[PDB]
Order: structure tokens, then sequence, then C-alpha cells
């Protein structure tokens, strides 16, 4: 689920867990008290699922937790009280995913009352699952 | 009998008719359909003498077939009939006679909708435009019949347009056909093979009808362009129907339509087409004719010389239409374009021969988000392309990290940073300024706030994408670094930098919403790097807020300029928490800008609602600093509690609004006082219970209530409010819970009390104000965290004995859903200790002996009840089943409202019935005795499911299949012995909705019911 | 004393009745009751040029009591199509009450309303609707149990029925 990595060697780019989150770094500084003085990185990160702005300054050849980020491609077809009832390639059905927030499940509604055909990008990072990006044909 | 209808016919379109319209209107639906009415339609539209009303009205009669299979035949006979009629009348020379002419088309449509459904008889119609072809050619009603169904060529087709108004008529027939397969589409769906039949006749003529206007130019009319869009939007909603060379013929004639030419008539035109496809079912253009869009619309080029009528004639209209058209183009290729910058994973390799196309490609785009001419008052190609940039910026975000380009990064934050140079002067209040002066008050400033609403979003977007040093610092060190105002007390002087910082402002206000400024230690480090920034921030708020109103603009300007700053004050609350001595001039500055718009009076004479206004704002800032900074601004709540005694007067200039945020801003303040004990915090709490009480007692009992009288007593309540909610722990010991449950101070009794004298008196208990704001203060310590040693806390006894003191003298009507809603919030606080019987007692008292009179007939308070019940099965089922009136009163009237005429009431009985066997809190004793409740009434029930959903219409069938999806999961069985029989009551053919219904099980119901619900629909 | 024809159409349930009411007798009612064929009713609006007399004219939104259905709108000078916020459905049924006009009319001038703007979950997002690009069309977000825009609608057909876009009700 999660692997540790030394934090200077985090990307600006890639996925940490901050304060026990997964969080997409969207910047990387690192810092330095004295020329003899050990330096340190300082990270800020996008929450992944709840969008919040999560960040942590910690020295160098420190490890933190980088996060096993999947996205996977289901149908979507159904929409029961509020959780997605999606088909895998393979014929397994997973309701356990709700239904996403925002104009994102709004167009997913949408679009399921119209009947077209629906497939979700879900993203799994660590122990959360959410629709994420929508594909019709 | 004739003339008499006549008569009243044109009376019903007369100015001002005789005595009744709508008796006359009432007798003009008895004369249709009877055995007469039919066949006065006839004479109605066959007498050349009556008026072109009567003759449409003729038309209509015509129109009321619904009510065997002969007189449909001997109908369709009379309307070509009288279509062939009025149509000759038409092309020599008539003019404004087509209104009938449409109305018989719509007559047409219906029939070709109802004879060729599944069902000596009729053999389907198969082409109307044919039939109505050859109708224009005079062994007279046997010609009817054989040109019916087959007909001829296509030659002879083009022969017909001979003149322009034969086109007319034809391109009118397919519209209106077309545009009446859509209604009947939209409203229910038992088509499914009448578009093959218009598929396989119909759909030929039309696209070579279509295509002969495009492609010849003697045949060319402009009224295709509204026929292409009808048939454009009835192939959305159904589906393979090609449309392809219709689109590149438009393309065709949309790029030889210059000014001289055609006058950019037709260019619009089919901009307008293309517009709608683009917005609504882009995927019905090929990839081809897309790339050819792309061509033309990006490229001296025919783009920039339409672009350049527009602007130059003035026509900002149409220069916004075209605007929209092209960002929804452009928004169709989004995930392409993303793909093609920013990863690696595409079609072609080691060019890079794509790049320097889609560097220029983004370029020009670049180059049409600036766009000359201002915003909204000229141009609306930057408000479009705002959402255009945030599907690129979340198609970026969602790409994988693996495949990003090498330099994605640096192409991303190098591209979205110019975006942000470009929107920063577009979202300037210099061109709300301009607004204001030159279209006034009008829509254009509405636009306008949600073209920065937009923009605030884009800069959330990019925030994940360029960073804290790339958008964030940018925007703090620009005005960090510079004084804005040299001069003292902070005046700007200037313009230009004054709408360049409130732009900065609002973008930093929007972006650091979106961050935790208490776990931050980098909002503290890139401030103190700022030597100006807290001081050109307490620059705006007074150089806006001292700003000397002249005229509106000025005005509208100093409450944009005071609402930008006191946002971003209150976002910067966190960092006063981390950085204490900064906070210092902020609450002056707020202060004296609070007294500067108190101790002044001069009104003249709308400028008190914007000083309102300021106020407002000013007290909202000072409200959200209080609730973050509550332990830092500890210091002024002695000189905050003295300025409230000043404020609480009954004689002040402040209004009510900011004495209640204010107390909230001291019960803030007084909330984290929790330190020295619970004895010295309740030295200030009982000085405001006090001082609020006290006041209140000092204004019911002087000075007989008045209105004015009733809002400062309504605003003393509410200040009640405001000072428990702020006493309440945020979720972010035992001698404070020891000293509330004693409380030796009496704030309970005190505050309990006060509400009981306000709630005494006639004149305020019948107010749902004064009721609501009581239940708030009562209910302010239920369902809180246990533990928490909150004030207010009432038990149960307190709240119990103040519903039943104040319900019989109050408006039952409007204030018995505030009772209804404490009395849930009691109930889910005291779930552990609550009692079957003293449920049945809060039942009888506050809603049984109220029902029949004051609640059945009311919808408000019977969806009332009905969520009071269904909040005691979400709760604890085993009080309402354990009931005394569960089998006597609840079933049976829960029984009968099932088929409410009430949308609201409908989702409130079906959610009532869903959670009932749908609950899983039951126990097993309760699972069978419910079972057991719902078998004995499961024939009733079922068919006031069906009863309900006979009788109702559209948008309410899927609040039925949650219902009946559960009714046949929990008892299949007995679904169908209670189907058989209520089914009939409520024909045959229902049925079949049996064994297809039961075989679902569930999660795909109502697509078989509304099916059902079609079929018992038409009978 | 001038008047003009007023047509209110839009499916059933959108408050067509209440709307009316609301600016007639000034109550708001609760229970919904599906209007019979139509009911049409005078609305006095004094201006500052004078007195205003508005024919409104409440139709069937359901196919079953419809009655004429389009009868109603012969001779219509001004039309309102009202549409429910917290119902999709009402909203994608407009451009059907849309044509009907059109077909009978030509260019009068209709206006959309989106009923029922009070309701907290609001299905109908006041980003969606397009339709206000028309110089005869427009759109106006109205509450008929809070009074928001009250006389919003009204006014903007005064204003084109006339053509002095100053005039206002303040009587
Ligand atoms: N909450 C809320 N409810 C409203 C509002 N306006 C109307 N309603 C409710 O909507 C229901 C619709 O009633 P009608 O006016 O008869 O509906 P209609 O649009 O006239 O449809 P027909 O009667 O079939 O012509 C009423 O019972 C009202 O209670 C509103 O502004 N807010
Ligand atoms: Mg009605």
């Amino acid at each position: 689920a999660t692997y540790p990595m030394q934090c200077s060697a985090l990307r600006k780019n890639g996925f940490v867990v901050i304060k026990s989150r997964p969080c997409k770094i969207v910047d990387m500084s690192t810092s330095k008290t004295g020329k003899h003085g050990h330096a340190k990185v300082h990270l800020v990160a996008i929450d992944i699922f709840t969008g919040k702005k999560l960040e942590d300054l910690s020295p160098s050849t420190h490890n933190m937790e980088v996060p096993v980020v999947k996205r996977n491609e289901y149908q979507l077809l159904d929409i029961d009280d509020g959780f997605l009832s999606l088909m895998n390639m393979d014929g397994d059905t997973k309701d356990d995913v709700k239904a996403p927030e925002g104009e994102l499940g709004d167009s997913l509604q949408t679009a399921f009352d119209e009947g077209k055909d629906l497939m979700v990008t879900i993203i799994s990072a660590m122990g959360e699952e959410a629709a994420i990006s929508f594909k019709e044909a | 009998s004739i003339h008499e209808v006549v008569a009243l016919i044109e009376e019903l379109y007369s100015p001002h008719p005789k005595h009744d319209v709508n008796q006359i209107q009432q007798s003009l639906q008895s004369i249709q359909k009877s055995e007469q009415g039919f066949h006065l339609a006839n004479e109605l539209l066959s007498d050349d003498k009556y008026s072109a009303n009567v003759k449409y009205f003729g038309a209509l009669t015509l129109t009321v077939q619904l009510n065997t299979l002969w007189n449909v035949f001997r109908s369709n006979l009379l309307y070509l009939t009288k279509f062939s009629t009025l149509y000759v009348s038409n092309p020599n020379m008539y003019g404004q006679s087509l209104i009938i002419i449409k109305k018989l088309m719509s007559n047409l449509s219906l029939i070709f909708t109802k004879i060729n459904d599944p069902q000596n008889m009729i053999k389907q119609w198969n082409n109307p435009i044919n039939t109505f072809i050859q109708l224009m050619s005079v062994a007279d009603q046997l010609l009817l019949d054989s040109i019916n169904c087959s007909l001829t060529y296509e030659q002879l087709s083009q022969f017909v347009s001979l003149s322009q108004k034969h086109n007319e008529l034809a391109l009118t027939f397919t519209e209106v056909i077309v545009e009446d397969l859509t209604k009947f589409q939209t409203k229910r769906h038992s088509m499914s093979q009448i578009h093959e039949v218009v598929h396989e006749h119909l759909y030929i003529s039309t696209m070579a009808l279509i295509n002969l206007n495009l492609t010849a130019q003697a045949v060319f009319n402009p009224t295709v362009f509204d026929c292409i869009t009808a048939w454009i939007n009835y192939i959305s909603l159904t589906r393979r129907m090609d449309l392809s060379e219709i689109f590149q013929n438009l393309i065709d004639l949309m790029y030889q339509s210059t000014e001289g030419s055609d006058g950019y008539e037709n260019a619009e035109k089919i901009l307008t087409i293309f517009g709608n496809v683009f917005a609504n079912d882009p995927l019905l253009m090929s990839y081809d004719l897309r790339q050819q869009i792309e061509c033309i619309f990006l490229g001296n080029s025919w783009m920039l010389q339409y672009m350049n009528y527009l602007v130059t004639n003035d026509f900002f209209s149409e220069l916004k239409e075209l605007a929209i058209c092209i960002v929804d183009f452009l928004q169709i290729n989004t995930l392409s374009v993303c793909n093609k910058l920013f990863t690696n994973i595409q079609a072609a390799d080691n060019g890079q021969v794509q790049d320097e196309y889609i560097q220029e490609y983004i370029k020009v785009l670049l180059q049409m988000t600036n766009f000359p001419l201002t915003p909204v008052l000229q141009e609306f190609f930057s408000v479009r392309m705002v959402d255009f940039w945030l599907d690129l910026s979340d198609a970026y975000t969602n790409l994988a990290s693996e495949t990003l380009r090498p330099n994605s990064i640096e192409l991303s934050t190098q591209i979205f940073q110019q975006l942000i140079n470009i929107y920063l002067p577009k979202i300037s209040l210099s061109v709300k300024q301009r607004i204001i002066e030159e279209e006034g008050e009008s829509t254009s400033v509405n636009e306008f706030e949600d073209f920065r609403n937009a923009v605030s979003d884009l800069a959330q977007s990019l925030w994940s994408i360029l960073g804290n040093d790339n958008l964030t610092n940018v925007l703090i060190d620009g005005m960090g670094q510079m004084p804005a105002a040299s001069d003292e007390t902070l005046i700007i002087k200037d313009t230009d930098v004054l709408f360049r910082i409130e732009t900065m402002c609002f973008v930093l206000n929007t972006i650091l919403v979106d961050m935790t400024l208490s776990e931050s230690p980098w909002i503290k480090n890139i401030v103190d790097a700022n030597k100006f920034f807290n001081q050109n921030v307490i620059s705006v708020f007074q150089t806006g807020f001292q700003t000397s109103a002249s005229t509106k603009v000025s005005q509208i300007l100093k409450l944009d300029f005071v609402r930008t700053s006191t946002t971003l004050i209150g976002t910067l609350a966190g960092y006063f928490k981390q950085e204490p001595f900064q906070l210092n001039p902020y609450v002056e500055a707020l202060f004296q800008g609070l007294h500067t718009c108190t101790n002044f009076t001069s009104k003249n004479e709308q400028e008190k609602i914007s000083n309102d206004k300021l106020e407002v704002m000013v007290i909202k800032t000072v409200s959200t600093l209080c609730e973050t900074c509550r332990e830092e601004l500890t210091p002024y709540l002695m000189h905050f509690i003295s300025f409230l005694n000043t404020v609480i007067m009954p004689d002040s200039n402040v209004s009510h609004f900011t004495r209640t945020k204010l107390v909230r801003s001291i019960g803030y303040v007084v909330q984290c006082q929790v330190s020295n004990g619970p004895e010295e915090q309740a030295k200030y709490i009982l000085q405001l219970t006090n001082l609020l009480s006290g006041s209140i007692e000092h204004c019911l009992a002087s000075s007989v209530q008045l209105q004015e009288q009733q809002d400062y007593i309504n605003c003393l309540l509410y200040c009640i409010s405001e000072l428990a909610t702020s006493l309440i722990q945020p979720t972010e010991l035992s001698e404070f819970q020891s000293f509330w449950s004693s409380d030796p101070l009496q704030i309970r009794s005190k505050i309990m009390c006060t509400i009981d004298k306000v709630l005494d008196n006639s004149i305020y208990c019948k107010n749902s104000a004064f009721v609501e704001i009581g239940c708030l203060i009562v209910g302010k310590g239920l369902n809180l965290p246990d533990g928490e040693p909150y004030f207010l806390k009432y038990n149960m006894s307190e709240v119990m004995n103040f519903v039943l003191r104040h319900v019989p003298n109050c408006e039952l009507a409007t204030c018995l859903p505030y009772f209804v809603y404490l009395l849930e919030k009691l109930i889910s606080e005291f779930r552990k200790e609550l009692t079957p019987q003293e449920f049945d007692f809060m039942f009888e008292k506050i809603l049984l002996v109220y029902y029949d009179a004051y609640i059945i007939n009311d919808p408000d308070l019977l969806q009332m009840t009905i969520g009071f019940v269904n909040n005691v099965l979400d709760v604890k089922p085993g009080l309402a089943i354990g009931s005394k009136h569960w089998t006597s009163f609840i079933l049976p009237q829960f029984l009968k409202l099932i088929p409410s005429r009430e949308k609201f009431t409908i989702v409130a009985v079906a959610k009532f019935w869903t959670k009932l066997i749908n609950n899983k809190k039951y126990n097993q004793e309760e699972l069978t005795t419910v079972r057991q409740q719902v078998s004995s009434i499961g024939g009733d029930l079922v068919y006031q499911i069906m009863y309900g959903l006979f009788h109702t219409q559209r948008s309410d069938l899927n609040s039925y299949t949650d219902l009946l999806r559960a009714l046949v999961a929990k008892f299949p069985i007995e679904a169908r012995e209670w189907l058989v029989a209520v089914l009939p009551q409520i024909a045959g053919h229902e049925k079949f909705i049996n064994k297809l219904l039961i075989t679902r099980g569930s999660r795909a119901a109502g697509n078989v019911i509304l099916q059902w619900w079609l079929d018992c629909t038409t009978l | 004393q001038v008047q003009f024809k007023l047509v209110l159409v839009g499916d059933g349930g959108t408050g067509k009745t209440t709307f009316v009411k609301r600016h007639l007798t000034g109550e708001f009612e609760k229970k919904y009751v599906a209007t019979l064929g139509v009911e049409v009713h005078p609305l006095v609006f004094h201006t500052n040029r004078g007195p205003i007399k508005f024919n409104v004219w409440d139709t069937a939104g359901l196919e079953k009591f419809g009655g004429l259905r389009d009868g109603y709108y012969i001779q219509a000078q001004c039309a309102i199509i009202m549409f429910d916020v917290t119902s999709r459905v009402t909203y994608k049924n407009v451009p059907n009450w849309h044509r009907d006009l059109v077909r009978v009319c030509e260019n009068i001038p209709i206006v959309l309303c989106g009923n029922k703007v009070d309701i907290k979950d609001r299905k109908v997002k006041a980003k969606s609707i397009v339709f206000h690009r028309k110089k005869n069309l427009q759109y106006y977000d109205i509450s008929a149990k809070s009074n928001y825009n009250f006389e919003k609608p009204f006014l903007w057909l005064a204003r084109k029925l006339i053509g002095d876009p100053n005039l206002e009700f303040v009587a």
C-alpha cells in the first residue's frame, strides 16, 4: 500500500503520505540552517481525495511514506442510494464506492439518467476509493 | 348553430370580450369532439370567408382524435384535403397564412406517430413528404389512396422546387414532423420502431432535400438552417444517421459567406448550427470535419476577417455567440490537447513534428484568451475560455506520473503562468468600473461577477500545478515588497495600483481558503519576507472604506474594495494565530471603520443601506477573526464587553445584525477563558446573560411592543443564540462539568425564563421567527458529544415542559415544524433513556391532538409529521412499533397519504414505507412483527401505490420505484397476490409488468414501470 | 388604459397557479390543484407611465387537462414559460413549450422562469441556462414562496411590450 523513500529523493510531482493522508506533491523546497548543519526539505501537497492542502517540513535522509496510487476503469451500471455499482471487465461488481460530489457527481447522475454508456476512472490510493474521471463514447 | 360557434370564437380573441372568457372557453371545449365537432372543423376550413383565427380553431378542433379505426382514415383524408387546399393558396400570393399551415403539419405528424404504431385495416404511411408532393397535381377521391403509401422519385421532387414557397413548405413539413417526434419522444418512450420507419423513408427524402438546398444555388433557402437544427436535435436524442455531407456542405457554404456576398448571414446561422452540435452532441461530427473546423477557426484567414467585421461594426452580441461556439468546439478536444502536450503516449514518436504545431496551437489559444476589447462589455472569449483552461488543468492533474513528459512541469508552469498574467488584468476592477459607467446596473455586472468567480475557481485548480512559489508567492511578493501608500492613514491615491492590488487580494484570498494556515509554517515565512504586505492589505481596506461615494460607480466599487479586503482578512485568521503581533493593526483598523460607520448619521438617503452593508462586512470579519484567534484576542475582551454595553443600548446607530455577530465575537473570546476555572469564565457569561436578559425584560415591560420592539427583541434573542453557539467547544474538564451541571449562577434558569417571558406574550408566540429562534437556543445543547461541559445543556424534562408550555398558545400552522424539529433533537439525544410510553406522550400532545384540524389538510404539517416518524424509525424503531397509535393511527393514516398530490409529500410517504421495510436495526421480534403488519395491510398498500402511480405524471415515477423495489424484494410471494388484485381495480396488459418486474428483483425497475405507465396511460 | 395578453405555460406542478395567485391575492397555495384548461386573470401594475393590465392565461401543463392546448396562444402578446428547478424533467420540456409558442406566434416576448429557487437542494443549476441569448428571451430565477424576484418577469415584459426600459413598477 505504501513504501518508504528518502525525503531528499522525493519528486515535485509524485505522491506522499502527510498526516496519514495520501497527497500529490505540488512543490518541493529544501533549506539549510548552517553550512555544517544538516538540510531539511519542505513539501506542500494537495490531498488526493479531499483536495485540502497539507504540508510538512522534515530534515534530509528521513524516510517518508509514498502511497501506491492506482487508476482503474469500471463501467457504471447502477447508482443505488448514492453508491456507484460498477462492473469490472472480469465480471465483478463493486457497490461499495460512493457517488462523488460536486459537478462530477451531478454529471454522473445526469448521464446515467439519460442512459448513455458511462466509464468511470476511479483512483485508489491506500484505503479510500472515489470516482474521479468519466468517459463516454 | 355554426354561426353561433364562429360568434364566440371571434369573441374569444377580441381584446375586451363580453360576458366571460372562461365560460366561452369551457363551452368551446364542449363542442368537441361530439359527432358534429369533427364535421364543424371541416366546414370551418372549407369555407374561405371565415377569418384566419376561426380556421386555426378548425385545425385545432380536428386535432382532437383521442376520443375506432375508421374515424382515423376519414380524418386523415380530410387533413390532407384541407392541406392541399391552403397549401395551394400560399405559393402564389397570400402571406401570413402559414400559421394554420404549421398546425396542420403538427396534426399530420401526430397521425404519422399513431398510425405507424404497432396497433380491413391500414398500412403504414412511411412517407408524408411524398404524399404531400403528388397532391399538387390536379377520379378525385381515388387519388389519395394510391398517392399515400407509394410515390415518385427525386427528379420530380426537384421539379416541386420550381417556386420558392414550395421548397419552404417542404422544409417546414420536415421540421414540424421532426419537432413533434422530439416532443413525443421526450414525453414518453414507446416509439422504438417509428424511428426505423423515419430512418428508412423520411430520412432519405429529408437528406436529399436539405443537401439539395445546400448544393444548388437557386433552390437554396435560409429556412433549411432552422430545419437542419431540428433534425440534428432529433438525431442527438435517439442515435447510424450520417449528416457528414450536410456538415461538409455547411462548411463550404459558411466559408463562402462573406460581408460582400452574403453579409455573414448564412455564416451566422451555420455557426449557430455548429454551436448547437459542439455544445450538446459533439460526437455527431466526425474527426475529419472537426479538423476542417480547426483549420478554419485557427487558420488573412477567414475567421480573422469575420472577427474584424464584428469588432469594427461593434457587434458584440454576435461576437459573444462566436466565442461560445469556438470554446465549445475546443472543449471537446481537451483530452487530446492535454495528452499531445504533457504526456508522451500519443500517435507519433521521435519527431517532434506535433510539438511545434501544438506549441503554436497553445500560443494562438493564449492570443485568443488575451483578446483585445475589454471583457463582458465587449467580448466573451476570455469568459468562456475559463472553462476550457479549467478542463485542461484537471486533465493535466489526472495524468499518470510515469507518462509525463520530461519538460511537462516546465511547460505547464510556463503556459499556466501566462494564463495568470492574462486573466489578472481581465478581472481587474477597471473593467467593472467601465461596465457600471457605460451600462449602469445591468446584467453585465452579474455576468462579470460570474466571470470573477470562474477565474477564482481557475486559480484554485492552477495552484495544484503552479504551486505556492509560482502562483501564491508571486501575488504576495508583488504586493508585499512595495508600499501601496507612503503617506500616513494608508491612502493609496493611485487607481492603477489599487485595481492591481485588489485583483491580487481577491485571487490570494480564493487560494488561501483552500489551505490551512495553522499547520503551515510556509505562510509565516513568505509574509515575514514581505515588509509591506500587511500594511498594503490594511491600505486596501482603509482606502475603500474612507473613499467618499459621489456617484453610483464609486459607491459600488467602495462596496467591492471593502468586500475583497474584509474577506482576505478573515482568511488570514490562521496566520494571525501564528503571528499574533500582526493582529493588532487589523482590529484597530476594523473598529475604527466600525466607528466611522456608526457615530455618523448623515443619511441622504440610500447611503445607510451601503453603510449597513459595510457594517455587516466589518462585523463578519471580526466574527471570523474572533472565531480562530480566540486566544490571541484575550486582551481585547475587557474592551469589547465595554463596547458591547454601549452597543446593546436600544438607542444606537448600529444595525441588529452587527449586534448578533458582536455577541458571537465576544462569546468566542469568552469561550477560550477556561484556564482560570469555571468561576472566572462564568463571570463573563453571567454578565452577558444579565445584560441580554435585562435588556429584553426592559424592552418588554416599558414601551408596549411595536414592530421596532419586535425587531429589537428578536435581535437580542438571536444574540443569546450566537452566545450559545460561540460558547460551544470546537471539535478541533470535570470541574467544568460539575460546575455547569450545578450552575450556581443559574445561567440556564435566566435564559429559559427569558425565552419564556418572550413566548408568553401573544404578540410573539404566534410569530414564526421567535418560535424558530426559541427552539434553536433550547436545542443548542442537544446532540452534542457527551462529556463536553456545555453550559446550556438542557435535560429532557426541561425541553419537554418548554414545548408543552408554548405549543397551545402559538400559531400551529407556521410554528409547529420548529417544535417538532426540536423534539427530533431531544429524541436523538436521549435515545438511550427514551421509553415508548414517553414517545406516545409526545406524539399525542404535540401532533395527534392538532392533527385532524390543522395537520391533515396542511401539506407542510403533513410532511412535518411524516418526517418526525421517519426520524423515530431512523433512531429507535422500538418506540414507534410499540406505540398504541402504531396500528390504530400511524399505519392507516400514512396508508391514505400514499397517493398524495404534493411531490414532497410523496417523497415523505415513500421514504417512510421504504425505511419501514428496509430497516436493518430491527430486532428479531420487531422484524417478525413488522413483516406481519406489512402482510396485513399489503393489499391496501399496493393499491395506493398503483393509484398514485396511475394518477401522477412525469418526474415523480422514481419516488415510487424505490418503494416498489423494496416491497418486491422483501415480500416477493405476496407481491403477485397483491398486484393481481390492485391492478384490475386501477387493462389486461398490466399483467405483463408482473412477470417482468419480479424477475428483476431490484436495481433496474422503473424502466419496467414506465413501460407499464406508458401502456396504461393511452387506453 | 393599455392591456396586453399574457400566456403562462409550463409543465404541471411548476407553480404556475401558485405564481399568479401570489401576485393576485398575495397568498401562497400549499396544496397542488391541477389547473383544468385555462384560467385568465387580470393583473394591474401602476408604473410611471400609467396603468398596465396584463391578462395572464394560466394554462394546464398536463396532457390530459390541456384543453385547447394551443388555442390559448392565439392573439397572445407575451408569454412566460415556467419550469421547476427541483425537477430536471420540467426544465428539459422548456424547448417543447417554446416551440408550441413559436409555432402560433412569431416574436412575442417570452420570459423563462425557474420556480422554487428557495429549495435547498436544487437540481437545475443557473449556469446551464443558455436560452437568454435571444433578444425576446430572458431568464429569471423566481421563488413564489419567498417572493424572490417577484415583479422581475412582469417588468421585463413591460419594457419589451412598451419600449421604455427605464420604466419600473415603483407605484
Ligand atoms: N417551496 C416552494 N414551493 C412552491 C413554490 N412555488 C410553488 N410551490 C408549490 O408547487 C406546487 C405547484 O402548484 P401549481 O401552481 O398548481 O402548479 P402549476 O405550475 O400551476 O401546474 P398545474 O396546476 O398543473 O397547471 C404548489 O402546490 C406549491 O405548494 C415555491 O416558490 N417554493
Ligand atoms: Mg396550474
